[PDB]
C-alpha cells in the first residue's frame, strides 16, 4: 500500500497515462501500491515545493515522479536538494527532468532516465569508426560536464585515431567574439565536437558563419542536451547536424511511468521482504530534521538493480541509468530531424550503408590471386582497404570486408 | 634606372645564393602583376636550382580577413 | 567582521556605481509568482565586477 | 539620485524553512547583492550554499565573507558566487614560498 506521486506540468495525455497506470504484473509480490497523479504549472520552485509538502503531508508519498517539458536543468537541480532533504526517494522520466546535472549528493534518492556522458562518447566514437572519419577536433565551454567528456574520449581514443585541436571557450566574459573567430581559425580537421548549451550553441554558429567554417567540408556532432526539443529548430542549425537523442518516439509517456512505478514498488518490495521491514516513516512537512531518523540506508541498494521482465532497469551510483535506448538523428535541408541509426548494447546500426553528402569516382573490381586479395573484417587493419560486398537473397544488402594486393597498392 | 623584371631576376639570385629554395607568392591587384608572374614562371622553368613554389596569393580587394585569411593560413 | 562589512559595502557601493555608468539597466522579476526568465545582465554585470579596481 | 535601501535577514536553526524564507524575501525585494557573514555556526555544515545556488537561477551574484572551503571556488556549479577571503591552497602557496626560502623539496603531505 505505497504512496505514489505522480506529477504533470504542461500539455500531457493525461488520462492515456492513468488508462495505462495499471498495465504492470504486480499481482506476484503484495505491493498494492497507492498513485495519485495531479496536474501543476511551472511557476516557481516554491509553488513545486509547496504541492510536495502537500502530498506527503495527505498522501503520506513515499516516491515523487516529476515530468515536464521545458528546457531547462534547473529542475534536477532543485530536485535533488528536496530528494536528499526528504527519506522520500524522486524519479525524473521526460522534460526537465531528464537532463543530467553534475552529480547527485550523498543523501540524494532522485535518479533519471538517460545515459551518461561517457556513453554518449563511446556512441559517438562507434559513429565515427563506422564511416571512416578519423581526424576530428573537441571544443567545449565551461559547462561543469567538460572535464568527464575531454578525459573520457582521450582514454579511449588512447585504429589511426588522431586528434589535432582541443578549444576551450569561456563564454561569461563579452566582447570576446573578435578573440572567438581568432581562435577558431586552429581548426583544421574535417569534423569538430561541440559541448556547450543552446544559446551558447546558437552564438557559436553565428561566429562560425561569420568566419564561414560550417558549409559544404565541415560536419558537426553534438550530444542530447544540444538539441533537446525536436519541435523547436533554432535560426540557423546548419544542414547535416549530427547527434543522438534519447529514443522518445517508441518510448512514451506511460511506458515512462509504468516503467518508474514498477521499478519504486519492486524496490520498496525487495526493501520489505530481504530486510523483512519497508522505511515508511512520519511523512512530515513541516520540521522534516526530526523525521529522517528511518534512514532506509539499504533502499538504494535495492533501487539501483531492477528487472522489469526482459527491461534491465538497473542504475548507476551517479544516479545515471545502465542500458539506455538511444536514437541519432540528422538535420536535412529543410529543419526536421530525421531517425537515421539505432544504438544499443554496444551495437551500432546504420540504415544508410553509405553517408551521404551535402574529385570522387566510384572503383569496381575483381579479387585477383597475387593482385587483389579479399578477406573478412577483424572480429580493417593497416596497409589495407576496405570495400562493400552486395548481397541478393530484400533491401540492398551489403557486407564490408578488407581488400589488397598487388594492384591496390599502386 | 631598372624595370620589374631585372629586379625580379636580382632577387632570385640574391635567394639562391642563401639556397631558400621553398617560397610561395603573394601579388596584390596592384597593376603589373600578371607580367611579373609570367616572368617568374619563365624563370624558374629555365634555372639550375628548381625551386620549390607553392601556389600563388592574389588577393582580391581590401582583405575583410574572411576568405583571404583562408589563403594567408 | 566590522572591517570587513565595511570593505564588502564600500566594494559594492563602487561597483554598483560602476555599473550605473553603463546602459542596458535590467531588474530581477518577482520570481516568487511565474517568473522563469532569467536576469539577461547577469554574466555581464559579473564580467563588470570582475575588472574592479580598488584602492580603500 | 540612486537611493539605497537596507534589508537584512536573520538567523533560524533549520535550513529548508530558512532558503524558503531567504528565496521569498530576497525576490520580493529585487535585491542586487547578498552578503553572509556567519562564521561562528552552531553547525558545523557552514552551508550558505542555497542563497547561492538561488541567485544562480537568475545569475545574481554572491560575494561570501566567512568560509574559507575550496568548494565555492568551484564556478562550475557556484555559478554566481564569490568571496574575498582565500581558500586554504593559498596556504599551498605560503608553504611553497616557505620551501623557496629554506631549500626543501621532498614533502610527505597528509
Ligand atoms: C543484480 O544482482 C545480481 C546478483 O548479485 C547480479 O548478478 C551478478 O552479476 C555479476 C556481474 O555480472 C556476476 O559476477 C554474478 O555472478 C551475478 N550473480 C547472480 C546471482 O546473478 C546482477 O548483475 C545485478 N544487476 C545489476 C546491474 O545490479
Ligand atoms: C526598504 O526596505 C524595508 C525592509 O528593510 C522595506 O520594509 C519591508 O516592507 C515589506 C512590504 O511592506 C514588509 O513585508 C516587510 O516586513 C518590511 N520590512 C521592514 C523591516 O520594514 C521597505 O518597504 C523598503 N522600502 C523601499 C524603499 O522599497
Ligand atoms: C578590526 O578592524 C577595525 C577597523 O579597521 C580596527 O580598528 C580594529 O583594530 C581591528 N581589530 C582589532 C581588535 O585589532
Amino acid at each position: 500500500s505505497i504512496g505514489i506521486a505522480v506529477i504533470l506540468v504542461g500539455t500531457s495525455d493525461e488520462v492515456a497515462i492513468k488508462d495505462a497506470h495499471e498495465k504492470d504484473d504486480f499481482h506476484h509480490l503484495s505491493v498494492v501500491p497507492r498513485v495519485e497523479l495531479v496536474a501543476m504549472n511551472e511557476t516557481d520552485p516554491k509553488s513545486i515545493i509547496t504541492r510536495i509538502c502537500d502530498l506527503m503531508s495527505d498522501r503520506k508519498i513515499q516516491g515523487v515522479v516529476l515530468a515536464d517539458d521545458t528546457d531547462q536543468e534547473a529542475i534536477a537541480q532543485i530536485l535533488d536538494f528536496i530528494s536528499a532533504q526528504t527519506l522520500t526517494p524522486i524519479l525524473g522520466i521526460h522534460g526537465g527532468s531528464s537532463m543530467i546535472m553534475a552529480d547527485k549528493d550523498e543523501s540524494s534518492m532522485f535518479f533519471q532516465f538517460g545515459p551518461s556522458i561517457e556513453q554518449q562518447a563511446s556512441v559517438m566514437l562507434n559513429i565515427m569508426e563506422e564511416y571512416d572519419w578519423y581526424i576530428f577536433s573537441i571544443v567545449t565551454t565551461y559547462f561543469p560536464g567538460y572535464q568527464d567528456f575531454v578525459n573520457k574520449i582521450r582514454s579511449t581514443i588512447e585504429v589511426g585515431w588522431e586528434l589535432e585541436e582541443v578549444l576551450l571557450l569561456d563564454m561569461s566574459l563579452d566582447d570576446g567574439d573578435s578573440k572567438i573567430q581568432n581562435q577558431l581559425k586552429k581548426l583544421q580537421s574535417p569534423i569538430i565536437l561541440l559541448y556547450c548549451t543552446k544559446e551558447e550553441a546558437t552564438y557559436i554558429f553565428e561566429v562560425a558563419n561569420s568566419v564561414g567554417l560550417t558549409g559544404y567540408g565541415y560536419t558537426w556532432i553534438v550530444p542530447s542536451l544540444v538539441a533537446g526539443d525536436t519541435d523547436t529548430v533554432p535560426s540557423e542549425f546548419p544542414t547535416g547536424l549530427i547527434s543522438v537523442s534519447y529514443d522518445e518516439w517508441d518510448y512514451g509517456l506511460p511506458a515512462r511511468v509504468r516503467d518508474g512505478i514498477a521499478i519504486i514498488t519492486t524496490a520498496a518490495s525487495d526493501m520489505l521482504s530481504e530486510h523483512s521491514f519497508i522505511p515508511e516513516p512520519k511523512s512530515s512537512c513541516y520540521n522534516t530534521h526530526e523525521k529522517r531518523i528511518y534512514q532506509s540506508n539499504m533502499l538504494n541498494r535495492y533501487l539501483i538493480n531492477v528487472t522489469f521482465e526482459g527491461r534491465n532497469l538497473s542504475f548507476s551510483e551517479d544516479g545515471y541509468q545502465m542500458h539506455p535506448k538511444l536514437v541519432i538523428i540528422l538535420l536535412n535541408k529543410e529543419r526536421k530531424w530525421e531517425r537515421v541509426g539505432k544504438w544499443k548494447d554496444k551495437s551500432l546500426q546504420m540504415k544508410y550503408y553509405v553517408w551521404p553528402r551535402m574529385d570522387h569516382l566510384s572503383i569496381v573490381t575483381l579479387e585477383e590471386a597475387p593482385f587483389v586479395i579479399v578477406e573478412s573484417v577483424d572480429p580493417c587493419m593497416r596497409n589495407t582497404v576496405p570495400c562493400q560486398k552486395r548481397i541478393i537473397s530484400e533491401e540492398p544488402g551489403y557486407i564490408k570486408k578488407c581488400c589488397k594486393g598487388f594492384c591496390i597498392d599502386i | 634606372g631598372a624595370s620589374i623584371q631585372q629586379q625580379a631576376t636580382v632577387m632570385l639570385k640574391i635567394m639562391q645564393d642563401y639556397d631558400w629554395h621553398v617560397f610561395s607568392l603573394v601579388t596584390t591587384i596592384f597593376p603589373g602583376y600578371r607580367d611579373f608572374i609570367s616572368f617568374i614562371k619563365t624563370t624558374v622553368d629555365n634555372s639550375f636550382v628548381g625551386w620549390d613554389m607553392q601556389n600563388v596569393i592574389t588577393l582580391d580587394t581590401s582583405f575583410e580577413d574572411a576568405k583571404t585569411q583562408v589563403q594567408l593560413k | 567582521e566590522s572591517a570587513h562589512i565595511s570593505d564588502a559595502v564600500g566594494v559594492v557601493a563602487q561597483a554598483v556605481h560602476e555599473l550605473l555608468e553603463k546602459e542596458n539597466i535590467t531588474d530581477p522579476p518577482r520570481g516568487c509568482v511565474g517568473n522563469t526568465n532569467i536576469w539577461k545582465t547577469g554574466p555581464l554585470f559579473k564580467r563588470v565586477l570582475m575588472s574592479s579596481k580598488y584602492a580603500d | 539620485k540612486i537611493q539605497l535601501n537596507a534589508t537584512s535577514v536573520t538567523h533560524k536553526p533549520n535550513a529548508i524553512q530558512m532558503a524558503l524564507s531567504v528565496c521569498e524575501d530576497l525576490i520580493s525585494s529585487q535585491v542586487y547583492a547578498i552578503l553572509v557573514s556567519h562564521p561562528p555556526t552552531p553547525n558545523d555544515h557552514f552551508t550558505p550554499t542555497p542563497v547561492s545556488y538561488t541567485a544562480g537561477f537568475y545569475r545574481i551574484p554572491v560575494l561570501g565573507l566567512t568560509t574559507r572551503m575550496s568548494i565555492y571556488s568551484d564556478k562550475s556549479i557556484h555559478l554566481s558566487f564569490l568571496r574575498t577571503v582565500p581558500p586554504y591552497s593559498h596556504q599551498s602557496s605560503v608553504w611553497f614560498e616557505m620551501m623557496r626560502v629554506y631549500n626543501w623539496n621532498h614533502i610527505i603531505l597528509l
